[PDB]
């Protein structure tokens, strides 16, 4: 019955295929939502220039 | 002697006379002279303002 200790180890690995993944798409989201930063921060010049003109 | 009391007096070009951008007057004031920012396109904040010239 070292087969259920074996089994065990089955089981423990049985269950730890499974759910033991938080969050990941949540974090590349952040950065895939990041890139997304990344562009319009140009268009802030012209935006302030126009301000800064008028 | 005298300063003109102003563009008049002196016979010239008074404070809604000579103008353009930034300049919305020009004018004398016994001999001293004073033009206004603009109401536009400006810094907000100096928007429409003078200084003397004495």
């Amino acid at each position: 019955f070292t087969l259920i200790e074996l089994m065990i180890v089955i089981a423990i690995v049985g269950i730890l295929a499974a759910v033991a993944l938080p969050a990941y798409q949540d974090y590349t989201a952040r950065a895939q939502v990041s890139e997304a930063i990344l562009l319009a921060e140009g268009q802030k010049s012209a935006v302030t220039e126009y301000y800064l003109n008028h | 002697g005298e300063w003109p009391g102003d563009n008049s007096s002196a016979g010239v070009a008074t404070s809604a006379d000579i103008k353009g951008k930034y300049v919305q007057s020009v004018t004398v004031a016994n001999g001293v002279i004073t033009a206004q920012m603009a109401s536009s396109n400006v810094n907000n904040e100096i928007k429409s303002k003078k200084l003397s010239l004495w």
